[PDB]
């Protein structure tokens, strides 16, 4: 028998002690080797109540990724409310690696396997595991990248959908390549997406969203206000910071039939996603900077009000990167033996 | 722990206004901030919420383009901006702190949790100028009941001083609060209950006096 | 967006219930003393935070939510508001009755001959000596109503702890003598009191 509980977890990885890539350096000294013989356990004829919006695994992954980025990235200058330190800012190697989250002694993780689970309801076929799967800690905005795909249907996740201050996550059946590239002025880059693929996927997402909002019509709009990391799709490709204008992806007129290319830019000064302050980087490296990623999640915020109108609008971007972890951690739940 | 709001102000039609909200005693970066509106004679009206971490905003159509919710985490102050003011924008605005939403340990409220409230900032849209009053007599008509008075039409701003018959009639006088009408002008009414038998034996006079307009009137009523 | 009546009243020791009608979402409540910063009282229907007494409570189901304050004091005299996300109630003035009830004394004047000499008609309708100060003015052409041209007022306290207000009906000369009658009704705690003027 088990009860719900919260305890300190630890992490597991396949990191190399000799690598200079920054995630491997963090993961050899913060994590242990992956379970050499893992095996899951069915919990026959048992039901449990998962709730992906109050999971402490998420807070712990947040603190972990913060520590990793705090030691890992080397800006020339870091400014944090009056204080500003200046340090050597060498280039770094950077490519996220999958991380598992293991329970300590006297606890175990439960796994919701209901193919179309929405993160909050009860669960049919519950499993017991030692660790999570390999979760890649990739901070990004608007788009969720290099994650996992929904088993059967596209799934729409929120705390309530009738609250507009609470983020909504959409999990796709089918990943869509975003092929970002800076070719061999030095900051202008561009992200490319197969327009036919992406627009079919977006029509399917519209159909689901109409399913949950009373058949009502829905439309997409660019983000309304705030700093660049919200208004545009921001991410990190090999130490450089990409900012891409995503408006051509949320193109209602074309629910385009070829290649969409987003104007991306590499930025020298950024605001740290840890809420901390702003940091200055060194000019980008030379050569072809490539980044082929899977789009396997979107985050939306619904325009408040307009309960009068016969349509609902949705803009990309949802709060702070903690929820990205939810995107993968939704199906787990640590309990006390 | 409170939200300090900036002082009240007046503006002209069109025009635009900026208001602060200095957060004190808590972590400003966490928990979003709603801006709400109370206009004279109407129930509260939400204007949008603003996540102070990145500056993301959620604003209903009624206010797209015309409003911007910003912040400056360096001095933990939110900001509301309204452009192109008309009359229906004359109101008292509050910044308020949600605590069931944002980054940080939220309060646990399924509805919105409006923990902390500012004191309010009044903006008044004076589509006026100055001018004076135009006073006209409220005549009596039809036990010994008899009421008369003194209407004071379209002036700006307060106050006006009404004194019946140069300070001879003072009992039963009732001057009512002045109205700020559609135009953003002032206008009021002053009555008195008299003896019905006194009509015909002694007549009475308004004494309207708009000092900032330099206006001294007398208007007799029959 | 959400209805909510305009006035409650009771006397230092009993109990009152303000309600919010609208639609079936959860509602929180807020007290607003004159010019002060409002204060959260109870959230999610029945739940109550800390720093607030057990006398305030509430519930809700079926379309309307209830907020109850028992054992009233002379510091609960304030406006109360409710909300369900971004649907807001109009507010409810809570009066702690220190004096007894009073019905409105309403007086309705015509537009003077001098007013029409300069082509503007204004019907004045003054309201006097009522307690509490929660009035509802209404003007009606002969038999049918009017909503445009009306400019009312918030009740103010007089020299003796009751209330007053005014109401002006601005009109054009032709639509002054357009028809037969015109009247400024005053609704106060349950019932109206209706005056009437004619050309
Ligand atoms: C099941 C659930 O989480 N419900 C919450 C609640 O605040 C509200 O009743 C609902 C819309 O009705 O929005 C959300
Ligand atoms: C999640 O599923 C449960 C039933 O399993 C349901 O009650 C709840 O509304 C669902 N949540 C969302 C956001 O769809
Ligand atoms: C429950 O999860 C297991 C995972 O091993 C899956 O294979 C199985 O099909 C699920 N149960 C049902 C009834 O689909
Ligand atoms: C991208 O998605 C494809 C599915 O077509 C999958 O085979 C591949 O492993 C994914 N790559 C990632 C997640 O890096
Ligand atoms: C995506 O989900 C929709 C409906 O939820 C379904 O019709 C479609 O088959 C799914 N895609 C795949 C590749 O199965
Ligand atoms: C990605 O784009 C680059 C340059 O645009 C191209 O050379 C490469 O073939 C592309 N790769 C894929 C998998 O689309
Ligand atoms: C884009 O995707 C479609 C799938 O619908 C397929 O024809 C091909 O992979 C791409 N087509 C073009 C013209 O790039
Ligand atoms: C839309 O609502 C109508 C009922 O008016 C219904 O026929 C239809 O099933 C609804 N849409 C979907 C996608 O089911
Ligand atoms: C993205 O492009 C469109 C049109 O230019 C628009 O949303 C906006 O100007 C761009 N986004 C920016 C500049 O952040
Ligand atoms: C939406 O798609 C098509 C492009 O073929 C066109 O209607 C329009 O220019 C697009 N809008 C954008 C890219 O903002
Ligand atoms: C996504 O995965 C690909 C393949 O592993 C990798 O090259 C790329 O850097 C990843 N993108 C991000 C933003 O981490």
């Amino acid at each position: 028998v088990w009860k719900d509980a919260d305890t300190t977890l630890f992490c597991a990885s396949d990191a190399k002690a000799h690598e200079t890539e920054v995630h491997n350096v963090w993961a050899t000294h913060a994590c242990v080797p992956t379970d050499p013989n893992p095996q899951e356990i069915h919990l026959e004829n048992v039901t449990e109540n998962f709730n992906m919006w109050k999971n402490n695994m998420v807070e712990q992954m947040q603190e972990d990724v913060i520590s990793l980025w705090d030691q890992s990235l080397q800006p020339c200058v870091k400014l944090t409310g009056g204080s500003v330190i200046k340090q050597a800012c060498p280039k770094i190697s950077f490519d996220p690696i999958p991380i598992h989250y293991c329970t300590p002694a006297g606890y175990v993780i439960l796994k919701c396997n209901d193919k179309n689970f929405n993160g909050t309801g009860p669960c049919k076929n519950v499993s017991s595991v030692q660790c999570t799967h390999g979760i890649k800690p990739v901070v990004s905005t608007q788009l969720l990248l290099n994650g996992s795909l929904a088993e059967e249907e596209i799934i729409i996740r929120s705390e309530n959908l009738t609250n507009n201050a609470k983020t909504i996550i959409v999990h796709l059946n089918k990943s869509v390549e975003i092929n970002c590239t800076r070719p061999s002025d030095i900051r202008k880059a561009y992200c490319e997406i197969n327009g036919t693929k992406w627009n079919k996927v977006l029509k399917q997402v519209t159909e689901k969203l109409k399913e949950h909002f009373n058949n009502k019509t829905i439309i997409f709009q660019p983000p309304s206000g705030g700093d660049l990391e919200i208004t545009m799709h921001s991410f990190n490709c090999r130490g450089e910071f990409f900012y891409c204008n995503t408006t051509q992806l949320f193109n209602n007129t074309c629910i385009c039939n070829g290649t969409i290319t987003l104007p991306c830019k590499i930025k020298q000064i950024i605001n740290m996603w840890q809420g901390t302050g702003q940091a200055m980087y060194a000019p980008p490296i030379d050569g072809k900077i490539n980044c082929v990623s899977n789009i396997t999640g979107i985050l939306l915020t619904r325009d408040g009000g307009a309960n009068n109108t016969s349509n609902e609008t949705f803009r990309p971007g949802g709060g702070n990167i903690k929820d990205n972890w939810r995107s993968e951690l939704y199906k787990y739940k640590v309990v006390q033996i | 722990a409170d939200l300090v709001q900036s002082g009240a102000v007046v503006k002209k039609p069109g025009d635009s206004v900026r208001i602060s909200c200095e957060a004190q005693g808590y972590r400003f970066p966490d928990y979003i901030i709603h801006w709400i509106r109370r206009a004279p004679g109407q129930g509260p009206e939400w204007m949008g919420w603003m996540n102070p971490m990145g500056g993301q905003v959620n604003i209903p159509w009624k206010f797209q383009g015309r409003v911007s919710m910003t912040r400056d985490t360096s001095i933990e102050t939110a900001f509301l901006d309204l452009r192109g003011l008309k009359s229906d924008d004359t109101a008292v605005y509050y910044c308020v702190r949600d605590r069931s939403n944002g980054s940080g340990k939220r309060f646990e409220s399924s509805n919105w949790f409006l923990d902390l409230w500012g004191r309010g900032t009044a903006v008044t849209i004076q589509s006026a100028s100055t001018k004076g009053p135009s006073v006209f007599p409220l005549a009596p008509s039809s036990g010994g009941t008899a009421a008369l008075g003194c209407l004071v039409k379209d002036y700006f701003p307060e106050p006006v001083t009404v004194s019946w018959n140069s300070g001879a009639l003072t009992s039963g006088v009732h001057t009512f609060p002045a109205v700020l009408q559609s135009s953003g002008l002032y206008s009021l009414s002053s009555v008195v209950t008299v003896p019905s038998s006194s009509l015909g034996t002694q007549t009475y006079i308004c004494n309207v006096n708009h000092k900032p307009s330099n206006t001294k009137v007398d208007k007799r009523v029959e | 967006a959400l209805t909510q009546p305009r006035s409650v009243s009771a006397s230092p020791g009993q109990s009152v219930t303000i309600s919010c009608t609208g639609t079936h979402n959860l509602v929180s409540w807020c007290q607003h003393q004159p010019g002060r910063a409002p204060k959260l009282l109870i959230y999610d229907f029945n739940k109550r935070p800390s720093g607030v007494p057990d006398r305030f409570s509430g519930s809700g189901s079926g379309g309307t939510a209830s907020l109850t304050i028992t054992g009233l004091q002379d510091d609960d005299d304030a406006e109360y508001f409710c909300w369900a996300y971004e649907a807001f109630g109009g507010g409810t003035k809570l009066t702690v009755l220190g004096q007894p009830k009073a019905a409105p004394s309403v007086t309705l004047f015509p537009p003077s001959s001098e007013e029409l000499q300069a082509n503007k008609a204004t019907l004045v309708c003054l309201i006097s000596d009522f307690y509490p100060g929660a009035v509802t003015v209404a003007w009606k052409a002969d038999s049918s109503p009017v909503k445009a041209g009306v400019e009312t007022t918030t009740p103010s306290k007089q020299s003796n702890n009751k209330y007053a207000a005014s109401s002006y009906l601005s009109l054009t000369p032709e639509q002054w003598k357009s028809h037969r009658s015109y009247s400024c009704q005053v609704t106060h705690e349950g019932s109206t009191v209706e005056k009437t003027v004619a050309p």
